[PDB]
């Protein structure tokens, strides 16, 4: 049986499957970040100072 | 179609005017990234 184990928690299949998973994590987070880009158009558009008058 | 001829060019027009728009804004932007960068030194 430890035979058995060690055949399925082989380090050669650990670290790959766990290498695998951080590689997926930083796409999608970074693919979050990209999902919230349009601040930059926000902040461009609208610049406007004629409202000073009105504060 | 000769009116589509004339339709057509006519058609051309609004799409030229549609990228003047669009490079206008990233005109700005530069200009406003060049004044960070003044200001970063």
């Amino acid at each position: 049986e430890l035979k058995y184990i060690a055949t399925e928690a082989s380090p050669a299949k650990v670290a790959e499957i766990a290498e695998d998973s951080d590689v997926y994590v930083s796409e999608i987070e970074e693919a979050a970040d990209i999902l919230a880009g349009d601040p930059e158009i926000d902040l461009g558009i609208d610049v406007t100072d004629e409202l000073n008058q009105l504060e | 179609e000769k009116a589509n001829l004339i339709t057509n060019a006519k058609v051309h027009i609004h799409k030229l005017n549609l990228v003047n728009r669009n490079y206008t804004k990233r005109a700005e932007i530069s200009r406003k990234n060049a004044k960070i960068a003044l200001r970063r030194g």
